[PDB]
């Protein structure tokens, strides 16, 4: 019941008239972080409806402002997408303008609601954090926006020591834990701007969506990034293993 | 009123049967019969002689006539009448013969007048004089005409070219052939593409073979082109002759009144007439019964075969490739069933032997199944080979009965006695049904039946529905009367008309429409199209019909959105979308569908829906037996599709989806659909291309861009470009697929690494060349901000590839874009094509983008193959250190001040000068600055848009400064001569006796200058003569006594030249510090952003900065710019030209026609845009429209007299002037007159001259913004400061209350002069490329002696206020003091080192700098260090005189003398004639036009006007550069090259 879900990609446009902000906090203490417009409007639109996909940001200080976050580079990566998980290689993303930001995002993309986070979520986090010694769980939030009906709701969300040590405790596919918890958890504050620009970091060979070649993904797979625009989902150079079955 | 165009259109196109009755011929009889009945039409005897009729012997024709007839002894019956209207008449010509009567031969003769028009005495063809036109019904036909052709014109050196819709001929391949062979749809197409218009006024032959297919729905086409040619040959009087090419059919004096053919021109000749007299048998089917219909007609076909078995060759014609093998096996089958096979192969026959062998050799299996018993098949299916071979052994009459297709009838000339057509009936892709075959097929059919003196008689046996009989014989017995189908296209056609602005109102419209034939038709029938007998009496000119028509087509177009119509005016104005849409020939309703349904955010689903959607395919039907085939292609399609598999629609979409796969399709009728969309997809996809560039959506513009190449390629873009390249095997290319190498990584792998890589070694080599040969670009970037709302981007292309002519042609067209940072919004795009004669040069693009707040992160220059898949480079701009320039301080408000009068001025002197300039008071801006000006002393800068009399600032200077210090110098700089020549010549005539002291003008003569300067009191002088004399100003008092420094036009330092212009600026004011006197500074210039910056460098107070707004003006302005979306200029200036007309009428008025000032690019374009206009006003009715003084006033007439120039003699009696740069002063003074005096309404003058004409206009044209550097191969445009120039000649502030300025450029320029002809331009210097001969000049004098001297000096330079305003401009990091001193230092240290790498000068302990004697002489005769050094190194011991003038042609002094377009070929043919000149040059290097000009001179060979001028120029420098040589020798101590020079 495939084809009408690349149908459906059409209409991604259309969500960006009902973004929201899902501004139901008070925690003022949150590094507050700043999403520009013109780089979730084109997320939503690169995105498939049916499947999870999710990336990498790369974040400036305001210079006047050195708590309050700026959200300034989105890296996409190698990936193969599932519908409610998201694999994504050991290997990271670097450059020297990323190691001139302050490097401090990852977000995915949820088919629906999400009444409370995936384990797959904070475990990545804090595999990610595990690795990344430079990014620090106090410093470092992750976020998720939805595709809610003809609408996006954004919302973004901490690991706590409790969080980290979870993760760091749990290897497991851990559907029903304990410990996958609000003392675990946390909430913080985020918000969307308008002001300015942001740009995208893209895979050396463009395609950062696999699926069908998840063959060729794996989660060692060396690449590196190059400074273009993102290739939108259905695009054929992600999907040319339909045009190569049909030779003769 | 509005009409309905379908119930006006035949439906029944070709079919149309507008005769109620056939007549048969005498002993015609019929024959009823069971199963079919024969209507047998017996064969014509030819007619006798006429008395005196013979054939006229080829040697009767002239001698130089009879090459064309080689092989000929004379000519037929019909070419020898002909002989007279073809070879002796130049009349339009119309013949009427039947098929195969030689008419082929008859064009020949017509070519030959013509030739003979163009007949050089010494018996050479000018073949660049004429061009001829054949057009020809088939591609297939045109192959043959040309082959034809070749061969009888290869004597006279004629080049014959074929042009079709798949055959573009290039426009360099356009220029080689004389003689092109085309179809009436690639003739439209040209003809509105209108490129070719330069072309198609030498086209003085036109020949139209198959005419009548006017009965046919693509009838219209050639309509389009005789009117357009007749509206062109009326309104242009050039001479083209037509010949039309027609069968045998009624209402040829129609078509004789509507192609103008004279009575006398007019050939008709009977059915007698044809080569071999046919007899004639109709059958027609009365089976009600489809099937039994079907079965009868099989009967027939064998009953003939055996009827005609052994007695004749029999050539049958089926409509299907499969139906020739599976008809011929049937008969074949028949035949061996009733045992009739031996009549066809007489046993023991060598034939039987030859076919035998021949099967064995033949590929096609059923041919070789068929050729032992002498059946052969010919279908486009077949090879090659195959098929040549099958029509040798017909020809030979080995083959008894061959089956074939109609290609056949159309590609070889391969008569047969008998033709059977088996059915008639042929399925049409286009009207998606089974339809009656075309007339020309059965002519074609017929054509072959009978073989030139081989049989008495043929036989043509046409087998046909019992309904459709009468209408195959009214159109065999010359009954079937040709009818117009123009409604069909009406509005199509019309479009074209509006969209080559032939047709731009309603009158017009009526005008053109009565060209048509079918306005013939519709008076010679009206009945038939729809009117009645009393409308038709009451409107007896159909202008009422005529105009419910155009009405009608007109709301159509409007509401399509092609065209804009004025209800009311009836004025008609092409649109943008109608251009793309005529010239691509999409109809209307899809362009508005597409107008529709196109949005920035379509997908590919909706691309291939919108192109499904096309009204194109609206006829398409989903046939029932169908669906389960497209079932499983719709299983199949790799792209989803949103419509219903049960709509028109879908089938379109899966059709095209599997051509592009390539997939095998098992319906033929499906197969056929298939090519059809296929053929037709290739433009549509590229008309939507232009379509969505238009509207500049990046993202989609790049995805449609693919597209079309996926069509023209066949596949899709996925797969490796190598599949483009058709000699690579797909096994092999797929074997990399398979291992999911990259395409890139191929490049680093040697042959042998990618042979291994591919397990076939012997292919890594052809792969390596042919990846070597892919298409590949690199790119380069300089980042230029210019505003903070605009930067400049300066794009390097190096090519990284092979060219090879066979792959990539003569030239590749690129596409560049500047992609936003989302890659939605096309910021600028271009095309780039790389010529294969450049294919080695780096070529550099200059374009400006804009730029928005807030300031985007990065832009993306992209570069695109047009035709090459994945040929593409993605180039990111960061703007991460893009430091943007300070915000420019607010302009000088204007001042509401009561205008001063003259008497202001005290000294009534003064007022005189003022009196006689023809002021009465002064204008606003001038009396706000006139105070500040004539009452201080202080430094003062005004900026003010021209036309608001700057110059009479500059003058108040000057005469108050005599009045009050006459004992003290002034010096007044200009840039241009031309102006320094009209201020020097003005102020002598009317300053020089109001202050009684002595004006001069400096020559460039450094001796004689410095007499002037001395002797004069007010110098007038270039910036480049007065910093020769400048130099030296420590031991020249009399520079030392200069006081006051005017420069005028300041915004001139960002020009070129503008460096030197800053360094003489900057050492006055050093000067002035030095001596304790003060050197008051008065600049004068346009509207400037950083105003101040300049006057602070000047020292100008900030009461004393004085920078009004370009709208300021005391005249408003009225500026419309008009973009023409044409990359190539010849072709945009054909654009332009009716435009500036229709501005005349618009802009200029009709009753009070006003003057008009049109610009024009070159010299070469004076003269034909005058004629232009001219015979504008003449096909207006009105050639003296432009002319308000009566004919015979003595003043005029003498003023005419006085003209030397018949041709400007000649114009300006009709009241329209063009001036040129070879136009004698006197004629100039006398154009001048007239036009100041209004006599005149319309001048026409050179961009150069536009600083060499005093004349000011209420209308300024601009025609075209770009002229030719033959340096760079690149078409550049006009300096912005030279626009404002132009521009400001748009001011009559005496007699017109306003001003009106029309801009004609490029679609891709309006933004860029939109933004700086209406916003003040923002200056910056260019000095740090020249600084090497300023460095130098100063250490001579020992001005500078240390590298922190040169750095001092450098702080008193504009340059170093600027680079603190834009220092990404400058490469600066930073603005900080300190990142300016470093980056100053560094700059003076690679001067300086540049310097002495150049031996001019010599740097003791690093700091100490020592002037050489190479910069000695450098400085003393102001030559550049570049051409010292190359001296240097150039001279020696043994150099000799045609040493030294290749040496000096080679100095960068000369590498400025302009190289205009097409002149090398002037310079090859002085360089054959002029002795000793290398024929192996570089006839575009100016430096080998300079050593050809100096050797001419040498020789004193009259050159032209243009070269004379240029050969004035070369030989004033050519002494300073031996005076140079002498000095550079004896520093050597070589004494005999020193005598040589």
């Amino acid at each position: 019941e495939w084809r009408v879900r690349a149908i459906s990609s059409t209409n991604l446009h259309l969500r960006t008239q009902h973004i929201y902000v899902n501004s139901d906090d008070v925690k003022d203490t949150g590094y507050t972080y700043i999403l520009p417009k013109n780089i979730l409007k084109k997320f939503i639109t690169i995105s498939d409806l049916r499947t999870q996909i999710a990336g990498f940001m790369y974040g400036v200080s305001p210079p006047d402002n050195p708590q309050v976050k700026e959200i300034r580079c989105i890296v996409l990566v190698p990936q193969t997408g599932s519908h409610q998980q998201v694999n994504l290689p050991t290997q990271l993303p670097d450059h020297e303008l990323l190691r001139d930001f302050e490097p401090l995002g990852w977000m995915h993309t949820q088919p629906n609601e999400l009444p409370q986070l995936s384990p797959q979520d904070v475990t990545t986090h804090a595999k990610l954090l595990t690795d990344n010694i430079s990014w620090d769980g106090e410093k470092t939030v992750m976020i998720t926006c939805s595709f809610t009906p003809g609408s996006v709701s954004l919302t973004a969300y901490k690991l706590t020591p409790s969080g980290y040590e979870w993760g760091k405790a749990n290897t497991d596919k851990g559907n029903n834990p304990k410990g996958y918890m609000p003392t675990h958890y946390e909430k913080v504050q985020m918000l969307l701007s308008d002001r300015f620009l942001g740009y995208f970091m893209v895979p050396s060979n463009g395609v950062w969506n696999y699926n069908f070649q998840g063959q060729r993904w794996s989660p060692a797979m060396k690449f590196d990034v190059c400074l273009s625009n993102p290739k939108e989902y259905y695009h054929e150079d992600h999907r040319p293993v339909h045009f190569h079955n049909f030779k003769a | 009123k509005m009409l309905d165009l379908n119930d006006l259109t035949f439906s029944q196109g070709s079919h149309l049967m507008s005769n109620k009755r056939c007549e048969l011929p005498d002993g015609s009889y019929r024959r009823q019969k069971k199963s079919y009945e024969e209507i047998h039409v017996p064969a014509l005897k030819p007619r006798p002689f006429a008395e005196g009729e013979k054939l006229v012997s080829v040697s009767e024709l002239p001698k130089w006539a009879q090459p064309a007839f080689d092989g000929y002894k004379s000519l037929n019956r019909i070419q020898s009448r002909l002989c007279d209207s073809a070879l002796r008449s130049k009349e339009h010509l119309l013949l009427c013969a039947p098929t195969g009567a030689g008419k082929t031969n008859v064009a020949l003769l017509t070519m030959l007048q013509e030739i003979g028009n163009h007949l050089a005495e010494d018996g050479s063809v000018k073949l660049d004089e004429f061009k001829i036109v054949y057009i020809a019904p088939m591609k297939s036909l045109v192959q043959e005409m040309v082959g034809s052709f070749s061969k009888r014109l290869a004597p006279f050196g004629i080049t014959v070219g074929e042009m079709t819709g798949d055959a573009q001929m290039s426009k360099e391949q356009f220029m080689a052939t004389q003689v092109i062979v085309c179809t009436p749809e690639k003739y439209d197409v040209v003809t509105r593409k209108g490129g070719e218009r330069a072309y198609n006024q030498m086209v003085r032959l036109l020949i139209i073979d198959e005419i009548h297919l006017l009965h046919d729905d693509r009838g219209p086409v050639l309509e389009s082109i005789v009117v357009r040619t007749i509206r062109q040959m009326e309104q242009n009087h050039d001479e083209c002759r037509l010949v039309g090419l027609s069968a045998t059919l009624p209402n040829y004096q129609d078509v004789a009144t509507f192609l103008r053919v004279k009575p006398e021109h007019l050939h008709f000749f009977d059915n007698s007439y044809r080569p071999v007299p046919l007899e004639q048998q109709y059958i027609g089917v009365t089976e009600k019964k489809a099937l039994k219909r079907f079965q009868a007609m099989n009967e027939v076909v064998y009953d003939k075969i055996m009827e005609h078995a052994g007695k004749s060759q029999v050539l049958v014609f089926v409509h299907s490739r499969k139906e020739t093998a599976k008809t011929a096996k049937a008969i074949r089958d028949a035949c061996l069933e009733k045992d009739t096979l031996s009549a066809f192969m007489r046993e023991g026959s060598a034939s039987t032997e030859i076919l035998r062998t021949e099967a064995e050799q033949a590929k096609n299996l059923d041919l070789k199944d068929l050729l032992p018993y002498g059946f052969a098949i010919h279908h486009a299916g077949m090879n090659r080979v195959d098929r040549t071979l099958v029509e040798d052994l017909f020809a030979d009459r080995h083959i008894q009965v061959l089956f074939s297709t109609a290609t056949l009838a159309w590609g070889v000339n391969l008569p047969a006695h008998t033709v059977i057509i088996k059915g008639t009936q042929i399925y049409n892709p286009e009207k998606g049904r089974w339809t009656e075959l075309g007339a020309l097929d059965i002519m074609q059919m017929l054509g072959r039946a009978g073989r030139p003196q081989y049989d008495d008689r043929g036989e043509g046996i046409l087998i046909t529905n019992h309904s459709e009989l009468q209408y195959y014989l009214s159109l065999m017995n010359q009954q079937l009367p040709v009818e117009s189908q123009m409604v069909s296209r009406l509005t199509d056609m019309l479009n074209a008309e509006v969209v080559l602005g032939t047709v731009s109102s309603v009158s017009e419209a009526t005008n053109w429409l009565g060209y048509t034939f079918l306005f013939v038709r519709m008076l010679k029938n009206p009945t038939l199209y729809g009117i009645t007998h009393e409308q038709a009496r009451a409107d007896p000119l159909l202008e009422q019909r005529r105009a419910d028509l155009i009405h009608t087509a007109c709301v159509l177009l409007d509401k399509a959105g092609l065209i804009k119509y004025d209800k009311r005016s009836g004025i008609i104005q092409a649109t943008e979308l109608g251009r793309i849409a005529s010239h691509f020939y999409c109809t209307y309703e899809s362009m508005q569908t597409y107008n529709k349904l196109l949005v920035e955010t379509c997908s590919d689903i909706d691309l291939f829906r919108i192109f499904s959607m096309s009204s194109e395919f609206k006829l398409l039907s989903v046939r029932d037996e169908e669906k389960l085939e497209l079932q499983k292609m719709a299983e199949h399609a790799p792209i989803p599709i949103k419509e219903n598999l049960d709509e028109a629609s879908a089938k379109t979409n899966v059709l095209l989806q599997a051509y592009i796969s390539q997939l095998k399709l098992e319906g033929f009728a499906l197969q056929a659909d298939m090519v059809f969309v296929a053929q037709s997809a290739g433009r549509l996809f590229r008309a939507l291309f232009e379509i969505v560039l238009w509207r500049g959506w990046a993202g989609l513009a790049q995805k449609v861009l693919t597209l079309c190449k996926m069509v023209t390629q066949r596949q899709w873009g996925s797969l490796n470009p190598l599949h483009q390249f058709k000699k690579i095997p797909s096994e092999v290319v797929r074997s990399i697929d398979k291992k999911n190498y990259s395409f890139d990584r191929l490049y680093d792998l040697d042959q042998h690494q990618l042979g291994d890589l591919i397990k076939m070694p012997k292919m890594g080599k052809p792969l390596f060349k042919f990846i070597r040969q892919f298409p590949k670009l690199e790119m380069t970037t300089l980042i230029q901000p210019i505003t903070r709302t605009t930067m400049r981007i300066e794009l390097t292309i190096t090519p990284d590839f092979k060219w090879d002519e066979k792959v990539h042609g003569s030239a590749e067209g690129f596409w560049i874009f500047i992609e936003d940072t989302d890659g939605e919004k096309i910021l600028h795009h271009e095309f780039f094509l790389l010529k294969q004669k450049f294919c080695s040069d780096e070529h550099v693009v200059k374009m400006i983008v804009p730029m928005f707040d807030p300031m985007p992160p990065l832009y993306y220059v992209r570069i695109v193959s047009d035709r090459w898949i994945g040929a593409e480079t993605v180039l990111p701009i960061s703007f991460r250190h893009l430091i943007l320039p300070e915000k420019y301080p607010p302009p000088t408000e204007l001042l509401d001040l009561q205008p001063l009068p003259i008497s202001a001025v005290t000294n009534k002197e003064f007022q005189t000068v003022f009196a006689e300039s023809g002021f009465k008071v002064f204008n606003p801006i001038q009396t706000q600055v006139f105070r500040t000006v004539f009452e201080s002393n202080e430094n003062v800068i005004v900026c003010a848009p021209n036309g608001s009399g700057k110059t009479a600032i500059a003058e108040l200077a000057v005469l108050r400064h005599f009045e009050n210090t006459p004992e003290a110098k002034a010096v007044y700089i200009t840039p241009m001569e031309d102006m320094a020549t009209k201020v020097y010549a003005d102020w002598k005539r009317r300053l020089e006796p109001a202050i009684g002291h002595t004006i001069v003008l400096l020559t460039g003569e450094q001796t004689m200058d410095l007499k002037l300067a001395q002797r004069g009191q007010l110098i007038i002088s270039t910036p480049e003569r007065w910093d020769n004399i400048s130099r030296r100003w420590k031991q020249r008092k009399s520079v030392q006594n200069v006081k006051l420094f005017i420069a005028d036009d300041l915004h001139m330092i960002g020009a070129s030249n503008g460096a030197v212009f800053e360094v003489v600026c900057s050492r006055t004011r050093y000067i002035s510090s030095q001596l304790e006197s003060a050197v008051r500074v008065v600049a004068l210039s346009s509207s400037l952003t950083n105003a101040r910056d300049l006057g602070m460098w000047l020292g100008c107070s900030a009461s004393a900065t004085f920078n009004f707004m370009p709208s300021t003006r005391p005249v408003p302005l009225d500026l419309e710019i008009k973009s023409f979306n044409l990359s190539h200029n010849a072709s945009r200036f054909a654009a332009m030209e009716r435009p500036v007309y229709q501005a005349i009428c618009r802009h200029a008025g009709k009753l009070e026609p006003k003057p008009a000032l049109v610009f024009v690019p070159v010299r070469r374009q004076t003269r034909p845009v005058a004629v232009a206009l001219l015979t504008m006003a003449l096909a207006d009715g009105a050639p003296k429209r432009f002319l308000r003084l009566a004919e015979h006033d003595d003043t005029f007439q003498a003023l005419l007299a006085d003209i030397e120039d018949e041709s400007l003699r000649e114009s300006v009696s009709c009241g329209v002037g063009f001036l040129h740069e070879g136009t004698a002063p006197k004629d100039v003074h006398i154009v001048q007159q007239l036009f100041e005096s209004n006599a005149i309404q319309v001048c026409v003058v050179p961009r150069g001259m536009c600083y060499q004409i005093e004349m000011s206009a209420y209308l300024v044209v601009v025609m075209d913004t770009q002229f030719y550097n033959g340096k760079y191969h690149v078409y550049e445009d006009y300096p912005i400061a030279d626009m404002l120039h132009m521009v400001g000649l748009a001011n009559r502030p005496i007699l017109d209350s306003d001003a009106k300025c029309v801009v004609m450029c490029q679609t891709s320029k309006r933004a860029y002069y939109k933004k700086f002809l209406c916003d003040p331009l923002p200056v910056e210097s260019h000095l740090d490329h020249c600084l090497h001969d300023h460095f130098n000049a100063e250490i001579v004098t020992k001005t500078i002696e240390n590298k922190q001297d040169a750095i001092d000096y450098l702080t008193w330079t504009l340059l170093y206020r600027r680079m603190t305003q834009n220092p990404n401009y400058y490469n600066l990091q930073g603005t900080t003091h300190r990142h300016l001193s470093d980056a100053l230092s560094e700059l003076v240290e690679l001067t300086l080192k540049d310097l002495e790498n150049s031996k001019c000068i010599a740097v003791k302990d690093e700091m100490d700098t020592v002037s050489l004697n190479l910069g000695m002489i450098a400085s003393y005769y102001y030559i550049s260090y570049q051409t010292i050094e190359l001296f240097s190194m150039s001279l020696k011991e043994k150099t000799k005189t045609r040493a030294l003038i290749e040496i000096i042609s080679a100095s960068s002094e000369f590498g400025n003398v302009p190289m205009r377009h097409k002149e090398d070929v002037i310079l090859r043919q002085l360089a054959e004639r002029l002795p000793g000149q290398l024929k192996n040059q570089k006839f575009t290097d100016p430096h080998v036009k300079v050593n050809l000009l100096i050797h001419a001179h040498l020789s004193r060979v009259k050159l032209t006007a243009e070269l004379n001028k240029d050969t004035e120029l070369i030989v004033l420098r050519a002494c300073r550069l031996v005076q140079a040589c002498v000095d550079v020798l004896s520093s050597n101590g070589w004494l005999s090259p020193a005598i040589h020079a």
